[PDB]
């Protein structure tokens, strides 16, 4: 699972 | 440039067709022609300028730490030397990111920051400024610090004019609170406020959603979940 | 051409970086730089050059599908008229793709063919030069004919030799009458003449396997795999 | 489901 930037 | 002698109007509508080709760097090129046409965008084509330049730099920052990983092994204890080559063709990589950064850094500086007035496209438009130093920071090793205080404060000002002049339940908002947050984590090495700004951003979202219809409570918590996944990572 | 200064060894070691990036327009011209030093290609290196151009052309004849479909869509009853864009950007991708196509096949005429007297070579090489002449069949509309022959033409010289020094289960003869299979049932309107060639291909693939090892056997049922899904397609 | 090529 990795961190989220949109 | 190349896309000068095209209408806006048939630079959107190819931007338009690239993207369902998933031709992306035909995509960014369209909408770099359409931006130089000098007029404001609108929300629709802002958001296929973004999404053109995120797919390009997202699968040039993809390389590069393929690439970087292979550089780092190479330099551990025991491993057989090998040669210039995955330096050179990281550096190749390398450069042509920076070099898509370079593009929007100067879109946004000639001329879209200053002529945006309204809160939704200034903060859009500054949340992108702040993305595209972070990516440069990403790959920097004399300038690290002062791209990394461009990027923190691009999104400083964004996230000022989107408390003042947006609700908390703003999609716009939740995702620049959302980069902001992993780039205290990441690259600002503060993770305590990344998880302080994704927690209080998710809270006031929260509290905010009564007043939405449907589709605007999809949209929202679609965005809240990013940050729910971020902060259940970070704890 | 750019690759000219480069070490033949440093291509094929940044071809296969670029691999592992999935930088494949890379990986292509790192290739078509080391076949242009001149040498003959090695198994492995001859698979390097045909993953990279396979994954190129790939994504553009995705692309061309696309624009394609949409073009078709816009000449139906009662389409409303958009203008000239979809037909132009279709025509750009379709020039870009041929452009490839012109590009593997110059390769193949200058002068990997000429040099390749192994059977796992020429065959693969002939295979390559068929697969890039149907590349541009599909997007053929005075030259169809003389394209689709030229595809035929060298599946066909591929065929006699695979079939005169190459064992049924070779992997690469399976793979070449895969796809000249594939050319009968949607290039030449030769279903029947495709269903036999794969059903033919498979059967005695199988009464070979007995001579096989444990590795091969994986390798050549693999294969006889896509054939049967084929099959199983048309039938 | 889409034919094979390789
Ligand atoms: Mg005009
Ligand atoms: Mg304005
Ligand atoms: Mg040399
Ligand atoms: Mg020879």
């Amino acid at each position: 699972n990795e961190r989220h930037t949109c | 440039g190349a896309m000068g002698s095209m209408e806006r109007a048939s630079l959107i509508q190819k931007a338009k067709l690239a993207e369902q080709a998933e031709r992306y760097e035909d995509m960014a090129a369209f909408m770099k022609g359409a931006v130089e046409k000098g007029e404001e965008l609108s929300c629709e084509e802002r958001n296929l300028l973004s999404v053109a330049y995120k797919n390009v730099v997202g699968g040039q920052r993809a390389a590069w730490r393929v690439l970087s990983s292979i550089e780092q092994k190479s330099n551990e204890e025991g491993s057989e030397e090998k040669g210039p080559e995955v330096r050179e063709y990281r550096e190749k990589v390398e450069t042509e990111l920076q070099g898509v950064c370079d593009t929007v850094l100067g879109l946004l500086d000639s001329h879209l920051i200053k002529e945006a007035g309204d809160a939704e496209s200034r903060v859009f438009y500054l949340k992108m400024k702040g993305d595209y130093y972070r990516y440069l920071a990403e790959v920097a090793t004399d300038d690290k610090k002062r791209i990394i205080d461009s990027a923190r404060s691009a999104y400083q000002e964004a996230m000022d004019i989107s408390k003042k002049e947006m609700p908390p339940t703003n999609p716009i908002r939740l995702g620049l609170a959302l980069n902001f947050s992993v780039f205290h984590y990441e690259i600002a090495n503060s993770p305590e406020e990344a998880i302080s700004l994704a927690k209080t951003t998710f809270d006031e979202a929260m509290a905010d959603l009564h007043t939405l219809s449907e589709d605007s409570y999809k949209d929202s918590t679609l965005i809240m979940q990013l940050l729910r996944d971020n902060l259940t990572l970070w704890t």
